């Protein structure tokens, strides 16, 4: 059950910043942003929608 | 057969004591678990009424002086 | 800004989730319940209890 | 905020749809001309039918017209009918409750400083649903404003900050707050 | 075979179970909520926060 969500397609431009500790190496950030959309099936035909 | 026939209607003004009515306020939704009924709106069918309604919007800001501008420029018209 | 700018920033991929409002999660519903109370009460054995 | 239900007044086409109310009761006083009017047209409808001198009728149109126009002019304006506090004794018949609806000057009737300009006392600004004031009040928040017309469930230009206050009257209305809370159970146990 | 099998030895006792059935376990639906976000915001004290 939906319990909010940000609609990002509106947020023309967006930032993350990330303020680091002083002991990391150097390396990667990998982001995930688990979203919305829906699956849309109609007289035997699939996709998905947007 | 005057006498009897506004006393008939008489007899009954007197009677209906009382005033049936449309309902008042406001109606009310119900909601179902998650099985077993259709959605009011189609989930893929929403976004479309959204776009429906732009249909209107727009034509509305088809005058710039009768309303809210557009993505370029600006308008003008008016009635008669 | 803030939650404001999650809530203005309204496109038309999220018509399907809150336009025409069925729920308020912030409306808490619970229903009256049936009166009752409960009790511990010890029953015992008909013969004996043992190995 | 208090409710009432729904009536209307004998123009448009209403005296048709809850036909069959003749004399009052516990109506208001627009329903009371109403069921004077189905009166008068039941009663001049059937002595025309019969009597067929084809006039019967048009003496009780006459005479509709005559209640009607008497219910249009002379209705006096010096109605306070205000509901507040613990005490509403103007009238105990159905009628319309105050509000004070929106204007130009105050677009949601929060009562800043309109209170202490003219009113005095000030009706509270009843429901957002009540009579289709969320219309006018969109109207009146979108007065001399420009849209981007990228929102079309506007949000954009800050609806959502403004709204009505809890209370619009110059007190909270604390008795009302206080019964809410404590209800006076009339003829109690100690009593 | 397999879950064919199972469905197709419907019996009496199951009837409880499927018989005139009102939910599909296999329809998801969801209900429209009203739009709402959430922000952190920071409230002070009003005097001295310590021990």
């Amino acid at each position: 059950q939906p319990n909010g969500s940000a609609n990002f397609t509106r947020y023309d431009s967006v930032q993350l910043q990330l303020t680091l500790n002083e002991n990391l190496a150097s390396g990667r950030v990998q982001i995930y942003a688990p979203n919305f959309n829906i699956l849309r099936i109609a007289a035997g035909m699939g996709g998905l929608a947007f | 057969t005057i006498k009897l026939m506004i006393m008939l209607f008489s007899y009954f003004a007197a009677y209906q004591l009382g005033k049936m009515q449309e309902r008042p306020q406001s109606q009310w939704p119900k909601a179902k678990a998650g099985q077993n009924k259709y959605m009011v709106g189609d989930w893929a069918a929403w976004k479309p009424i959204y776009m429906g309604v732009l249909g209107v919007a727009v034509l509305l800001t088809l005058l710039g002086p009768g309303g809210v501008g557009g993505g370029m420029g600006g308008m003008f018209g008016g009635g008669g | 800004p803030g939650a404001i700018s999650q809530l203005v920033s309204y496109g038309a991929q999220d018509v399907y989730l809150t336009g025409n409002p069925q729920i308020t999660f912030f409306k808490a519903v619970y229903r009256r319940y049936t009166n009752f109370a409960m009790e511990s009460i010890q029953q015992t054995f008909d013969g004996t209890t043992d190995f | 905020l208090y409710q009432d239900p729904v009536w209307f007044q004998d123009l448009s086409v209403i005296f048709k749809r809850p036909s069959e109310i003749i004399p009052t009761r516990d109506q208001s006083d627009s329903e009371r001309i109403n069921a004077m009017v189905r009166l008068v047209l039941y009663c001049s409808f059937a002595v025309a039918l019969i009597r067929q001198n084809y006039l019967y009728a048009i003496l009780g149109l006459a005479i509709i017209a005559i209640i009607s126009l008497a219910y249009a002019l002379g209705a006096k304006k010096t109605k306070s009918n205000e509901a507040y506090g613990n005490i509403r004794p103007y009238s105990v018949k159905r009628s319309k409750k105050s509000c004070s609806k929106s204007s130009a000057n105050n677009p949601f009737s929060n009562a800043t400083v309109g209170a202490l300009l003219d009113n005095e006392a000030r009706p509270p600004a009843c429901s957002y649903d009540d009579n289709d004031m969320a219309s006018t009040m969109r109207k009146n928040f979108n007065k001399g404003l420009f849209r981007n017309l990228d929102d079309v469930y506007e949000v954009e230009n800050s609806q959502r900050q403004f709204y009505t206050m809890p209370v619009t009257t110059a007190a909270p209305d604390l008795t009302a707050f206080g019964q809410f809370l404590y209800g006076s159970k009339g003829k109690t146990c100690k009593e």
